């Protein structure tokens, strides 16, 4: 064994050792492993992404116009993301301006995607980690009715109605097929809500899961479906037409009309049904505020997104702020630049990849994918791991940093981010939230913060999609049709050779694609993605990331019963095929 | 009793899955509560690790020879199949292992089916299709990228209904929806017939719905139900939102050319 | 002023003469007088339709196949019926028979009307009869979720929802401009409901008003659209295909998904939210029990409907009761015979049309639809009346008796027959209703009995959509898809001459189309419709129809406010472009 | 403060009423709650009789010029115009002093626009479009037996958010949703083009979904939004559900020969 510290944590790996494989209730491909101590502590943590697809070799000598399709496949969870940093990326390298209502229709689909997501993780992913679906099963429904009244103005909540839904679940259960429930965790002594809270919260998990769906016709309005909408560099396909002939083939009327009332259904289930459940756990998990920080009172992360002025990428223009904080320092947000090669960099000493020299990083105008399954010294043997060995190469993941900083991304980062650079609407939100529970600020620095940063950031989604909308309907009022600039379409249009940078804010945090185009094809394509950086393994100073900085020194009740470790690891919402790509 | 449902992941992007929760009608959520038994998916259940590996192995026992296998995405052959590992060893064998026990195995998406983006040149993990690792099983195809919502759920609502396998071409794909192309059944073929033609975006053919053929729609050569059924509660579909047909239910159809090249 | 004795009235034309012109809250159409002796009490009764269009005469010379679609159009409201009556008048004539997945879908189209049209009828076009608008902004939220979940389990319910229903309703009269609110009857002594029951009965109104528009997704799903789904002589157009190539072009698995989703919702609303708002307006206002019994203690008639057995009118098939009573004589159930020229026939002495002899009765195989308006002296002009003369020609509506008896149709005549057949399930469902509210089975008998009725269908209705549905899948697992019969689709394979007709039970009664063939072309198209029966004038003997005698004997708290009047014509549902054609 | 509305109804079927309010966005609630004032409709309104008399001149002498008129059905020139009364007076002269105070009017359907079935041969009311009595007021005709609901609630929501009235072609028809025919956009053009036909109901070209012009089918002659925008929440449309369009939404349809026999 080895001990060494790091960011103010001791890194012990004597004693037990637990796995978790598979992680569930994630997109799927992750492998945990901790060491605990006598106490039941964790005085080590392991992140490691399983899976590989290689989607940057792939892109290697493909039509740059023809990239934001593949590129859109590396992930169906966060659909449409890679889409809009590809074209970003292509329209920078080439020199390409879009239209007002092409930049217009592009936020719609983003903060359209947010809505969809975050609601999801709260109760498909994350929702069994708080709730206790089995002990739904003893609630009183007329108590179950009287708390749901008084904590919201949501329609669906009469005694007759939590009776069906207890009883649907009853009948579940008694042919001895639990599905999705069996072998679960029910009645560890963390679950604390009282049986009427975890009655409500399994009703909203079904209306939720309902929900859900209406949501996403919006990307297929534009985008023509969901998942994995289309997109065109130069703008967007969907060609509008409101009062001429032929409007039965375009964007008319009644497809802004549908739109309309998707945007008003979205707003209402986030603000009656998800917000409330939200700050409901917060109250009765009080004690998850002081758990979890890992990286978030140290060093976090944000490019910015939503640029309200089109194709302005700056700081005037962008409605969700960008920045860094290093060393604890919220009170000096850092610009960040894309192009500096000193800013961002990717590390694989501990990842299974060939560099020329694995001591350093390399910023992705310089990055290298060369795939190379070497796990060393394992307990078990290479292709029978019982243990990975995280003193060599460990993931399929590399290890991005900042400055040579490992940081957080993700809600929790921007809010710490936009809070502290003084965003009004942020401030306001947050500081009323924190009121409400009776904490202190730096209770947000958490696994409980994670997910109260996340609600909040569904809501403020939701605001912005009628405001978009509603800036759409003001070019249309004024005669401002136009959805595509083909000026700079074809490839003999192209400089020779160049390169670009695309950026933007994914659900799960900082997205970047950096593309170089030579002779009218890509000729490199580098992808540093959210979970990239959360789930990274470690660099040549020993520095840890954000998922293994988090579980450690977490307490464990019952060592052979993960919860602890799945309420972490899901309040950042992995996605391990975009971490790896 | 319902019929036991077990659901394994390869090499993918999730958007399978991710396509089953959109269906109309049925809802998902009383699929999952009333038609079958989810009884194994690591997207959804509670359990994870050893309790998950548990699960696995308790239902894959029990129900020997009766539950049917959905698998979604693909095996690697490269690495010694450690470009996909599952409990530390390489997916193929959960894979080989939950095939041998089930009565029917159903492909859903093009990575299951034919291989998809991970396969696309120079397919660096060597991904390999469903049938060319599995040669003892019935498997049916229900390709796309992702397949529709509500037709992932008429299949399902059609085996438990009627108790039988669908019937299949002669790829192993439903004839129901996938027996005519997309371009059969297109809105917009009056303008392909005409010779009415966009030729650039945004311009005034794209404004009245004219025919996508010049931009790379493949809908000719594409077998599926998108201009018919249609996408998310019949709203829309790829054409009718002003892109063409990228020939994402077809094998191969990355490495045929741009996707802005004409068929 | 006269006087005369008939069916046990007296007709006096002394007193007050009061005019209702328009009546709303039908689809239009209508005037009504009365006269009032000094207790403000309806001494005589003047029913008027003030519209026609003259189908009958339209239909001559068309081709029979094309007919359905013509007659369809007779109205938009009970939309389908007539198309229905049609297809079986032309199938009946030519001796066509239909495959049995035809007659199922039929059954579910008629199936599905009948759960529309109660539907929207309770709510739309009655409640404000009953429910005080205004009154709603007096009541307190808490007190309105309360009464809503002691009536009912249906989940929409909270305080918060009443009270956002609350507000928008404020919101909307606060600027003055009050739509179809204005110069209403508010505050009249005959509204009895407590400010909690009329708010609950508001918000369901507009629940009602969003949801109507789902049910008819199963008439777009065969018939192709609503209103105005298409039909043809031999089945339907809407071919099946389950699990061959091309089922993209057909009824397919995922069209029967939609089909079943749609059943299921629907009969969650009726029996959820209808059901126990009609039975609470029993509870509030049982004085209506023993108000507007007009005919329906003495004079009853039903045809029958919904054949479970294809190409079987008689019955053992019909699902829904035929059969007569006349002179108070419930122990005696008569047989219908449309084909007897003793039993239905029409006079025209009342009403605006030429016979060669108007003291007698035509059945429609002898019918003449030849108009002359001769309203006589009316207090004013030609083009002005002032006041119809009912001793001589006041109505566009022909005068139609059976055995030359006035008879009443609709719901409450049905549920009287289908009870006195001694329908098991009918006789359990009536005696338990009227037990619940504490009253006889005379109470039944009543424009409040009307109301009950036409709710106690709507929920039979939709479970005879699971029914019909079950059946179909049935017929598709065997194997069994026909959906049209071609044999006799060309004009050269029917006889020269032949006559048949179509009967049916539309939502507001019996409904029949006569037709004659002849080389090919219809000879001759006579329809006597529901509400051609309900608001019938005077024949020869002076006998009244069913709306002139429930109107009679009525007090008025109020004579220029005709609120009883309203209640008393809208529990009948009146259909006056149904009743001219 | 909401636009004032104003509707009426002459000889009718109620077709267009019926199929405003089954609009799926905006609901017809919300358009009555939020963006008009429907101050005059005999089929919704509390008000009857003398009541309702006094809201219509009300109405009409308040808003004087400042309110659109909404006209549903026709009025009939046959005995003196009473073969449809209102207030016990010819319905024409209702339409007249409604018209006179307008500032623009609807006509819904084919019934207001054309004449519809009362208008059919041997159209014994004389029954009359609303374009011929009123010669001096702005008319959009909305034709169809009736119109698609989400057509009536687009042009509705149009006027408000734009304040102004849709571009129309040379017969009064908006251009958005009548700029093209059934034809032209119908997902079974590929079947005309290829000679693949319906030749008798339930036939297995029926059960393939082939084209319905020897069925009768008008669409090559009818212009409307039923093969594009759909009917009933994009749910279906005539020739989807397997018969032949009627030519509805066309002046005179009803006497253009059978429905079976061919354009
Ligand atoms: S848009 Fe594509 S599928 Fe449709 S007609 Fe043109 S080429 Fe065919
Ligand atoms: S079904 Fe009618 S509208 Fe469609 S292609 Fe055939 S003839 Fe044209
Ligand atoms: N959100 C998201 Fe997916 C990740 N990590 C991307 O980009
Ligand atoms: N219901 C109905 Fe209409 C009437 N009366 C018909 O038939
Ligand atoms: Fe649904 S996993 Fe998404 S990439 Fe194309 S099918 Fe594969
Ligand atoms: Fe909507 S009233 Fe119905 S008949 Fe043809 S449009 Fe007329
Ligand atoms: S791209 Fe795919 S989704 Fe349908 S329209 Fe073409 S098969
Ligand atoms: S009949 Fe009418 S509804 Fe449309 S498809 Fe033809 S114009
Ligand atoms: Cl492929
Ligand atoms: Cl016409
Ligand atoms: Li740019
Ligand atoms: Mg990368
Ligand atoms: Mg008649
Ligand atoms: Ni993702
Ligand atoms: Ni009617």
């Amino acid at each position: 064994s080895t001990q060494y510290e790091t960011q103010g944590y001791t890194i012990n790996n004597a004693g037990r050792r637990l796995v978790v494989d598979p992680i569930t209730r994630i997109d799927g491909h992750m492998r945990c492993e901790v060491n605990i101590n006598d106490q039941n502590v964790i005085t080590n943590a392991v992140s490691c992404g399983t899976m590989f697809r290689g989607l940057e070799i792939i892109l290697q000598g493909r039509d740059p116009r023809d990239a934001w399709a593949f590129v859109e496949r590396i992930c169906g969870v966060c659909t449409g993301v890679h889409a809009l940093a590809s074209v970003y990326a292509i329209e920078d390298a080439i020199g390409i301006k879009v239209p007002d209502n092409a930049n217009i229709i592009r936020n719609i689909m983003l903060a359209t995607l947010w809505c969809h997501d975050h609601l999801v993780h709260f109760y498909q992913l994350a929702g069994m980690d708080w709730i206790d679906v089995l002990d739904a099963l003893k609630a009183d429904p007329r108590k179950t009715s009287e708390l749901a009244q008084s904590l919201s103005s949501w329609p669906k909540s009469s005694p007759g109605y939590f009776f069906d839904v207890q009883n649907r679940l009853k009948k579940f259960v008694e042919g001895g097929q639990l599905g999705i429930f069996r072998n679960g965790y029910w009645g560890h002594p963390q679950y604390k809500l009282p049986p009427e809270a975890n009655l409500m919260g399994f009703a909203h998990y079904l209306e939720a899961l309902d929900f859900q769906r209406e949501i996403v016709k919006i990307h297929a309005v534009f985008g023509g479906k969901n998942p994995h909408p289309n997109w065109i560099v130069g703008g967007m396909p969907c060609a509008i037409n409101i009062d001429e002939s032929g409007a039965v083939g375009a964007v008319n009327m009644e497809r802004l009309n549908l739109v309309q009332s998707i945007i008003t259904r979205t707003a209402d289930f986030i603000n009656n049904v998800m917000i409330p459940d939200a700050l409901a756990i917060g109250q009765f998990n009080k004690p998850w505020s002081e758990i979890g920080t890992g990286l978030s009172d140290k060093c976090v992360l944000s490019y910015g997104a939503f640029p309200d002025i089109a194709n302005d990428f700056g700081e005037k223009s962008l409605l969700m702020p960008g920045g860094a904080v290093i060393n604890g320092d919220f009170n000096n947000v850092l610009p960040v630049d894309l192009v500096d090669p000193q800013q961002v960099q990717e590390f694989v000493d501990h990842a299974w990849y060939r560099y020329p020299n694995d001591q350093v990083g390399r910023h992705p105008f310089d990055g290298i994918t060369d795939p190379w399954y070497n796990p060393g010294d394992v307990k078990g043997s290479d292709t029978n791991i019982q243990q990975l060995n995280e003193q060599e190469r460990y993931s399929w993941i590399k290890a991005p940093r900042w400055r040579g900083n490992a940081m957080e991304v993700g809600p929790l980062a921007r809010t710490l981010i936009a809070y502290h650079k003084g965003d009004a609407a942020t401030v306001e939100s947050v500081d009323r939230m924190m009121s409400a529970l009776n904490l202190p600020l730096s209770g947000i620095q958490s696994t409980l913060g994670r997910i109260l940063c996340r609600a909040h950031e569904a809501q403020w989604a939701a605001g912005k999609l009628q405001y978009f909308f509603d800036k759409l309907m003001t070019n249309l009022k004024n005669g401002n049709l136009a959805t595509a600039s083909t000026e700079k379409w074809e490839p003999a249009t192209w400089p020779t050779e160049c390169r670009g940078v695309g950026f933007t804010e994914a659900p799960r945090g900082a997205l970047g694609h950096w593309a170089a185009i030579r002779d009218g094809k890509i000729d490199l394509y580098q992808c540093v993605v959210p979970t990239t950086w959360n789930a990274s393994p470690r660099d040549p100073k020993g520095q840890i990331g954000a998922y293994e900085a988090a579980l450690m020194n977490t307490k464990m009740a019952i060592p052979e019963q993960p919860l602890e470790i799945l309420r972490t690891l899901h309040s950042f919402d992995p996605c391990l095929a975009c971490s790896t790509h | 009793p319902r019929i036991p449902v077990v659901w394994i992941h390869g090499l993918e992007c999730t958007c399978c899955t991710e396509s089953f929760i959109r269906s109309a009608h049925p809802l998902a959520k009383d699929v999952i509560l009333s038609l079958i038994s989810l009884d194994y998916d690591d997207t959804l259940m509670a359990a994870a690790g050893t309790q998950a590996e548990e699960v696995f192995e308790d239902i894959i026992t029990q129900y020997n020879g009766k539950y049917i296998l959905a698998v979604e995405g693909n095996p690697p052959l490269g690495e010694q199949g450690m470009f996909c590992i599952s409990s530390g060893r390489p997916f193929i064998e959960k894979l080989k292992r939950a095939a041998a026990g089930a009565s029917a195995i159903i492909a859903w998406g093009t990575c299951a089916s034919w291989g998809c983006v991970q396969a696309a040149r120079p397919n660096p993990t060597q991904a390999t299709p469903i049938d060319k690792v599995i040669t003892d099983k019935p498997i049916i195809k229900v390709p796309g990228c992702p397949p529709i919502p509500d037709v992932m759920s008429a299949i399902i609502t059609y085996m438990v209904t009627f108790d039988r396998l669908p019937d299949v071409d002669r790829m192993g794909r439903p004839l129901m929806f996938y027996g005519q192309r997309i371009h059969d059944k297109c809105y917009r073929r009056a303008h392909f017939d005409a010779g009415e033609f966009v030729q650039s975006w945004d311009d005034d053919a794209a404004r009245k719905g004219y025919c996508l053929y010049k931009m790379g729609c493949k809908g000719p050569t594409t077998y599926n139900a998108c201009s018919s059924t249609r996408w998310n509660d019949g709203v829309s579909f790829p054409i009718q939102s002003g892109h063409g047909c990228l020939g994402c239910a077809e094998n191969g159809f990355w490495d045929r050319g741009s996707f802005y090249s004409r068929v």
